[PDB]
């Protein structure tokens, strides 16, 4: 089927920005590429059609340009509401193939995050259930690292990690890895920290709960 | 022209889903309904579609077999029914019309989605409607500034996806942190809430979470307080 | 006044002032394997034409036909 690959996988970039996402196509397509956009919980929405042509009630700041296997999206005056996944579809074949899609995040100041650590509640602990959550909260590059030191060992393949969207007003992200560890391996240990790396940090910021 | 498209639906492995997507305010006949599924996190497949004029429909080789996609221009209403559905069938399924441009030798499909529907998520596991266990999250050991106010309730052990979680009825807004869901090797699903509040405005304001898991109807109000 | 519209390809009143029907002819990368794209409606002008556009104007009620 023909492969389609849009290039800026992630691209974060100010409202005071111009933005262009590019798209490849396996085989010359022509002008048969069609623009879309999808915000998170929403279904997509056609920006722009055969390759430059824009619907009705599309925001001209959306300009579309590109023809064969190579092709360009220009958001030029990036807005809050033009931050999303977009995606590159062809119309040139049966099999109808998308992009991988591409993010638009808001460039912000590097920020560091902040680092706390949750014990098993007693609750839980009567059950042989014990999770131990971490949080970082407000990091801006949402690369993030998050290690799990029990008693200085390090414990890999027991922790879940979820991250928030991008928050609206602090532009700032939080992340937060939950340990997995039956009642009985937790009351075998005493120590419970948690690493985290991020580029804001200069140094590791390693918290720890002692009560085994 | 309006597409819409069924409610979520939770089935079990070897199940049938049949979506329902109804047109309205433009000409069904001149127009063909194609469907795309976008799985969690993923991007989007076009599965198949179905242009009424011809009656006939235009599946992917992947989905050959399983897709049986039909239209009912009485109804103005298109549906995709997908058979043999297994774990990573789960995934949000979108119907979308195609407009048709005329050539010389026919109507041809214009590869473009001018129109999409409110999507249908169907969730195929061999769990069953579990209520979630909230337990609180504790503060930093009353901590001088490194705690400042960081506190939490835990979702955990859920099964149908939706779980709703907010703090004093709405009341606390700023700082709240409802994270997304994690699926676990349980087949069941984990949640957490955690609010970063003023650290001495601790006991002033006493800090409830609302879980609201609405298939198993199980709204759980817990204090969250230090130690 | 009551010719053929190319997007529904139905007989569509063609509007007051309007009674014309232009079968636009052209190809596009697809004029290889499927043919000249074609296009029916309405106007009060022949509409005008680009180098590979061909149009021919009806007067008369649903005379904006599309070959088979």
């Amino acid at each position: 089927d023909i492969q389609m690959t849009q290039s800026p996988s992630s691209l974060s970039a100010s409202v005071g920005d111009r933005v262009t996402i590019t798209c490849r196509a396996s085989q010359s397509i022509s002008s048969y590429l069609n623009w879309y956009q999808q915000k998170p919980g929403k279904a997509p929405k056609l920006l722009i059609y055969d390759a430059s042509s824009l619907q009705s009630g599309v925001p001209s700041r959306f300009s579309g340009s590109g023809s064969g296997t190579d092709f360009t999206l220009t958001i030029s005056s990036l807005q809050p509401e033009d931050f999303a996944t977009y995606y590159c579809q062809q119309s040139y074949s049966t099999p109808y193939t998308f992009g991988q899609g591409t993010k638009l995040e808001i460039k912000r100041t590097v920020a560091a995050p902040s680092v706390f650590i949750f014990p098993p509640s007693d609750e839980q602990l009567k059950s042989g259930t014990a999770s131990v959550v971490c949080l970082l909260n407000n990091f801006y590059p949402r690369e993030a690292k998050v290690q799990w030191k029990v008693d200085n060992a390090l414990q890999s393949g027991n922790s879940q990690e979820s991250v928030t969207e991008q928050d609206s007003k602090d532009s700032t992200y939080s992340l937060s890895s939950t340990l997995t560890l039956s009642k009985a391996d937790y009351e075998k240990h005493k120590v419970y920290a948690c690493e985290v790396t991020h580029q804001g940090l200069s140094s590791p910021v390693t918290k720890s709960f002692n009560r085994g | 022209v309006q597409l819409v498209q069924s409610g979520a639906e939770v089935k079990k492995p070897g199940s049938s889903v049949k979506v329902s997507c109804k047109a309205s305010g433009g000409t069904f006949s001149s127009y063909a309904i194609s469907w795309v599924r976008q799985a969690p996190g993923q991007g989007l497949e076009w599965m198949g579609g179905y242009i009424p004029i011809f009656g006939t429909a235009n599946y992917a080789q992947k989905f050959q077999g399983r897709v049986t996609i039909t239209a009912d221009e009485s109804t103005s209403t298109a549906y995709m029914e997908l058979s043999s559905l297994r774990s990573e069938d789960t995934a949000v399924y979108y119907c979308a019309r195609i407009p048709l441009r005329w050539y010389e030798s026919g109507p041809y499909e214009s590869g473009v989605f001018d129109y999409w529907g409110q999507g249908t998520l169907v969730t195929v596991s061999s769990a069953s409607t579990k209520g979630p266990s909230v337990f609180p999250l504790a503060p930093s050991s009353k901590s001088t500034s490194g705690g400042t106010a960081a506190l939490g309730c835990l979702v955990k052990d859920y099964f149908p996806e939706p779980v709703t979680v907010s703090w004093n009825s709405g009341a606390l807004t700023s700082g709240v942190h409802t994270f997304p869901a994690v699926l676990q090797s349980s087949g069941l699903y984990s949640l957490s809430s955690v609010v970063t509040v003023p650290s001495s405005s601790l006991g002033t304001q006493t800090y409830i979470c609302n879980v609201n898991h609405k298939p198993s109807n199980t709204k759980v109000d817990k204090k969250v307080e230090p130690k | 006044t009551k010719c053929y519209v190319t997007p529904d390809a139905t007989s569509q009143t063609c509007p007051d002032g309007q009674d014309i029907c232009y079968t636009k002819t052209w190809c596009d990368g697809f004029c290889s394997s499927r043919g000249k794209r074609i296009d029916l409606g309405c106007a009060a002008t022949c509409p005008k034409v680009k180098p590979g556009v061909d149009i021919k104007c009806c007067s008369t009620d649903n005379c904006n036909p599309f070959p088979t």
